[PDB]
């Protein structure tokens, strides 16, 4: 579905805090 | 219209066809 | 009882209620009463929980006329910081009684203007579309977290690529609410010494005193020295309450008044132009009478008397274009779904069966043919063999009545004779059963709407006569023995059928006769008018607006015409088919194997089939066209017809399509679903058996008076008419289409130009998958206010909603097309949305938006300069010398051994973390965790300040007093940590508070400041003091109260493109919506 | 992509979709490329729906 397909495209490249 | 449907039923009962020659007549044509 | 419409009433309260429908002063929809009998029929709305002894309205009607009592405004003034001051003058004293001073404006430190939709109103039916705003100290992100950021990585922020979509949907809700006609409500005279002898308005409710001060700023006097009591002293005094009332009236109250009260131009302009749209639909009961009398094709005369008045309104007049566009939407509903076609044809069939005078008796064939017969002794006779096929049983004749109902819908569904009504296995002439099968088939064919029925009629016989007669063909693979069911498309028509001179009478002396009889005596199409063209419009695409294309000829109707009328076309067809079937058998050239002479029995029973009496060729030729003309304007789906042709191969319609795009554009070929059929539309099989029995047997009752029968049968189905609700619905549909094409072009790339008001609000080049999601919210917002539960714009959303103009078309065989493009009339909701977009371009502030950009940089000082409005010292731009613009490839290299780390200028250089910079907003979302690791220590301590260029942004506020310490880092860093690559949290400001007395001077540290002017939503600072010494001051905005402070100004005047005013003329109404009555009289 | 995780493949497919924060060799490559060559750029939509 389109919501899952968009959510994967946005969550494929995110960034988190350091250690 | 509870009482009125009885009048409608009787008035649709009394319109029966006077002629019932729907059955075949070629058993009677021979005797005639 | 009533002497107007001759209705028997019981109570005098019911008499006073019944004359209200006629307009005489003393929950229905239509109220009809008959003239020869005693049975009134009343429609009532179908959503009632307890219907009783009444008729329902199953159509999805919209709620057009909806009334409003209360203030006609949408801007309220809220206090932000309350602060009470010592007061000089406390109350008024008349003799001993004291009266408290009521202020029109909130006496507070800081007052602002927020936007709540209507916020004080008495409404019988709300639109369920509210633009409700919190005060700017609260969060304001849920208004933009609405349409398309439904997967967001940060649930407290809004997607910056969707600002334009969310704001256009907000403006659509703001226009789609305030669709109200306001109501005249009753007054009360005042004798206050500051408002002396002015008829003030009074709201309905338990108390009227509650709202006087909120309405009228003039009414409170000037007792002291303050920001309001030096404003009322500048105000003018003869402009309050009622300004102008109507002349005509009823009782004591007038019909319409002009009142002065608090309002705003943006709401009163929308409501004035909505009233101007609804007044242009006003219809006359004399025109109702003309409409129904002309529409009934004679046979009745309605009348609708009334009393003279002007305030009644009956919105029912539309235009032909607004009818045709909704016709195109109803066609686009289907998309090869036979489920949405089936109940329409079935219920029109049942209605057409129950109206008709004709009953299909079974006994006419049985009194002639006599199943006994047994001519020979081996097998069945011809007379007993045709009855085993005809089967004169009383099952049904839905295959006949649906065939009649399919004449109305040509471009949607096409009627054919079913497979396995043909001869099995090709058929042969030498068999007894196949001759009667050909007879039934060739008698039943000319009622279908299939345009290749004559070629099927020829090639069934040409298929059956393989091995006795030969005809020429063209292909050597489409030979003579090809099955007649396969000739369903006009390219398959053989040249031997086209030019019958090529059929030699030596080789085919019977096929030549059959090809001649088809080309001579096939029935001729004709046409008849229906309905009214001037009122009710006409949904006739491709045809002139009052024609009904029939595939059969019609004459004027009488009952004493002879049965064996060979001038009648279907009787001529039956006689010629019987004569050729006789001439086939007469020679016994074609039946060896018949060991006895069956030619006498065959010729006799064909003579009986020729000379049978049946009044269905009388009926289909006289009384069926006038019944189709009576039924057809009162349908939910009015007839969509495509022209019938007799034998013209050069024009046969083969394909019907609907075009969404414009004319002078080249896009992808987006062919509709309806083009993907073999025939012109959805196929529809029919049984030839029941059609042939219906043609061969059918009679009238013995006491048939047409002026009795049709005047009786027309009356209940006009008492349950639904033309009016459909005329109301088609306005909403044709308005929503233009709203769609106006709003989608604002957010997508479309060559269609409409006025392009807001661009600075940033968004993305939307594709079809985004525009369809936007248009679905647009659709449900259109439906919720007008109270609909059925289709509206829903066939539009089947891929690529980025469209310009609806258009429908078909093609002939020879390639010639026909493009019917209805012109688009003047839309109302669309250009009201455009007006409020033009007005939002000037008050971007009042909805919680700022222009421009953000400068993040440490400013530590004492000054009170209110960062919604900065001085030119702190701001910079691209033109400021010594400022490094940054492109996309901002790359950071660390310094080695004490050297400073550097970042890549867009000119190719490397600059240290110092000075005046420029970001696009997209970089900070590209690298949101890498950047604030690197930049936060330099913004907080060092000399690094950064412009972030972003266009629009929502914002919230945090007040502080400047008598104490303040530091914006705990808010600024909290904003900078939360910007994720898919949303932004609303930008936190902090501005100081305003006071009357002078204060201390405590240091404060501010980081996030604006660049252009933003302090517009602030109404007035420190409203009770004489003045504001320290802090940002603001008087009462004199530019918004124009008709109170400008002495040379007409009260109609509005400066609506620049700034909306908050007090003007508004005109309140008292209309009447009577139901729709008629007295249906019979004609001799 | 269809399968267990299409989340992993969106960085394997598109190298120039990533951000460029660095002067690492990956980012020196990605910062010197053309922007409008990703995803679909041609189609043949012959029938609506
Ligand atoms: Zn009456």
């Amino acid at each position: 579905p389109m919501s899952t397909r968009i959510a994967e495209a946005t969550s494929a490249i995110v960034s988190k805090h350091p250690a | 219209e509870i009482q009125r449907h009885i009048t409608e039923f009787i008035s649709s009962w009394q319109n029966h066809p006077i002629v019932q020659v729907s059955a075949d007549v070629e058993n009677r044509k021979t005797a005639q | 009882q009533c002497h107007v419409c001759s209705a028997v009433l019981f109570s005098p309260l019911d008499l006073d209620a019944h004359v209200a429908s006629h307009g005489l002063h003393g929950r229905h929809i239509t109220e009809f009463i008959s003239s020869w009998q005693n049975h009134p029929i009343v429609q009532v709305s179908a959503d009632v929980e307890n219907r009783k002894t009444a008729q329902l309205l199953h159509a999805d009607t919209p709620r057009l006329v909806t009334w409003d009592a209360g203030l006609c405004t949408s801007f309220k003034i809220v206090p932000i910081v309350p602060a009470q001051v010592p007061q000089d003058v406390l109350a008024y004293t008349f003799f001993t009684s004291s009266y408290a001073i009521q202020s029109p404006f909130p006496e507070a430190a800081v007052s602002r203007i927020v936007v709540h939709t209507r916020w004080a109103s008495n409404v019988d039916f709300d639109r369920d579309s509210s633009v409700i705003m919190a005060p700017p100290t609260e969060n304001n992100i849920h208004l933009f977290k609405q349409l398309l950021n439904t997967e967001t990585l940060s649930v407290r922020g809004a997607n910056p690529l969707m600002f334009r979509a969310n704001v256009l949907h907000m403006l659509l809700e703001f226009v789609l609410d305030n669709l109200y006609l306001n109501r005249h409500t009753g007054f009360s005279q005042d004798h206050t010494p500051f408002t002396e002898g002015a008829n003030l308005r009074s709201l309905p409710g338990p108390d009227a005193e509650k709202w006087y001060s909120i309405m009228y700023p003039t009414r409170m006097g000037t007792p002291n020295v303050s920001k309001i009591c030096n404003f009322v002293a500048s105000c003018v005094r003869n402009r309050v309450g009622r300004f102008d009332r109507a002349q005509m009236m009823n009782g004591a109250m007038s019909e319409w008044v002009d009142v002065f009260e608090t309002s705003d131009a943006l709401t009163v302009s929308i409501r004035g132009r909505w009233m101007a749209r609804l007044a242009r639909m006003n219809i006359n009961p004399t025109e109702i009478e003309w409409a129904l009398t002309e529409c009934a094709q004679g046979y009745v005369t309605v009348t609708s008397p009334y009393a003279p008045s002007v305030n009644r309104l009956m919105p029912y007049r539309i235009s032909n274009a607004e009818r045709q566009i909704s016709q195109i939407i109803r066609v686009m509903n289907i998309g090869n779904n036979a489920t949405v076609i089936q109940p329409v044809l079935q219920d029109i069939s049942v209605l057409l069966q129950r109206i008709s005078p004709l009953q299909i008796d079974p006994t006419i064939i049985s009194n002639t043919m006599s199943t006994v017969s047994e001519s020979t002794t081996q097998t069945l006779s011809p007379a007993s063999s045709i009855l085993g096929k005809l089967r004169p049983s009383n099952s049904d004749f839905s295959s006949f009545r649906v065939a009649l109902a399919g004449w109305l819908y040509n471009g949607v569904v096409t009627t054919v004779i079913d497979d396995s009504s043909y001869p099995k296995d090709g058929g042969s002439v030498t068999s007894l059963e196949n001759l009667w099968d050909f007879f039934i088939l060739a008698l039943a064919l000319p009622l279908t709407t299939d345009p290749c029925a004559p070629v099927k009629a020829f090639m069934t016989l040409a298929n059956m006569m393989v091995g006795f007669e030969t005809i020429p063909m063209d292909n050597q693979i489409y030979t003579q023995s090809r099955r007649a069911s396969a000739f369903s498309t006009p390219h398959t028509w053989p040249r031997c059928f086209m030019n019958i001179q090529l059929i030699s009478p030596i080789d085919a002396p019977i096929l030549r006769q059959w090809a001649e009889i088809i080309h001579r005596y096939w029935p001729n199409p004709s046409q008849i008018r229906y309905g009214t063209p001037n009122v009710f419009g006409s949904a006739n695409l491709f045809t002139p607006p009052e024609v009904l294309l029939l595939p059969i000829d019609h004459q004027p109707a009488n009952v004493t015409t002879p049965t064996l009328d060979f001038t009648n076309e279907l009787t001529n067809w039956r006689a010629r088919v019987c004569e050729l079937m006789k001439n086939l058998v007469d020679n016994q050239r074609y039946q060896p194997g018949w060991t006895q002479s069956l030619v006498s029995s065959m010729r006799g029973t064909l003579g009986k089939l020729k000379l049978i009496k049946s009044m269905t060729p009388m009926y289909l030729q006289q009384l069926a066209p006038v019944e189709l003309a009576v039924i057809a304007p009162m349908l939910p789906f009015p007839p969509f017809q495509v022209p019938y042709v007799r034998l013209d191969r050069d024009r046969v319609p083969t394909m019907v399509g609907v075009t969404r795009q414009s004319r002078d554009t080249i896009t992808q070929p987006a062919l509709s679903l309806s083009t993907t059929n073999t025939t012109v539309g959805v196929p529809l099989a029919l049984d030839a058996r029941a059609i042939t029995v219906a043609l061969l047997s059918g009679k009238y009752p013995p006491d048939l008076v047409t002026n009795v029968w049709y005047a009786d049968a027309i009356y209940p189905m006009y008492a349950d008419t639904e033309v009016f609700s459909n005329l109301q619905r088609d306005v909403i549909t044709c308005e929503a289409v233009q709203t769609l094409v106006t709003l989608v072009a604002q957010i997508s790339e479309t060559q269609y130009p409409v006025d392009r008001y807001l661009d600075w609000i940033p968004s993305l080049r939307a594709s079809a998958a985004t525009a369809a999601t936007f248009a679905e919210w647009v659709n449900t917002s259109m439906k919720t206010a007008f109270d609909l539960s059925d289709m509206l714009l829903e066939p539009l959303l089947s891929g690529d909603p980025r469209m310009t103009q609806l258009a429908i078309q078909y093609q002939q065989y020879n390639g010639r097309t026909f493009n019917v493009i209805p012109e688009m009339p003047g839309s109302v909701i669309a250009d009201c949305v455009q007006l409020t977009a033009e007005v939002f371009n000037h008050e971007y502030n009042l909805f919680g938006i700022a222009r421009g950009d953000i400068i993040i940089g440490r400013v530590q000082s004492t000054h009170l300069w209110s960062p919604l409005a900065p001085p030119p010292d702190l701001v910079f731009d691209r033109d400021t010398p010594g400022v490094h613009i940054f492109g996309r490839d901002c790359r950071i290299s660390f310094g080695m051994n004490g050297a400073a780390p550097m970042i890549r200028d867009e000119t190719g250089m490397m600059v240290p973390f110092e000075g005046n910079w420029i970001f696009p907003l997209a970089l900070w979302q590209m690298n949101t965790r890498y950047f604030n690791q690197q930049f936060d220590a330099w913004i907080k301590t060092g000399e690094l300040r950064i412009r972030i260029e972003m266009g629009a942004y929502p914002y919230m506020l945090h007040y502080y007093d400047p008598r104490q310490y303040a530091n914006a880092w705990n808010l600024t860093s909290a904003w900078l940590e939360e910007i994720t690559p898919t949303s932004i949290p609303s930008v936190p400001f902090m501005v100081p508070i305003s006071s009357d007395h002078d204060i201390s001077s405590a240091p404060a540290v501010q980081y996030i400041i604006s660049t252009e002017y933003n302090d517009r939503s602030l109404f007035c600072t420190n409203s009770s003091s004489p003045q504001t010494i320290a802090g940002p001051d603001k008087h009462i905005p004199v530019e918004r109260y124009n008709i109170l402070t400008n002495p040379d100004a007409p009260p109609t005047q509005i400066q609506l493109p620049e700034v909306v005013d908050l007090y003007n003329v508004v005109t309140r109404y008292a209309y009447e919506t009577p139901p729709i009555t008629a007295v249906v009289m019979g004609v001799p």
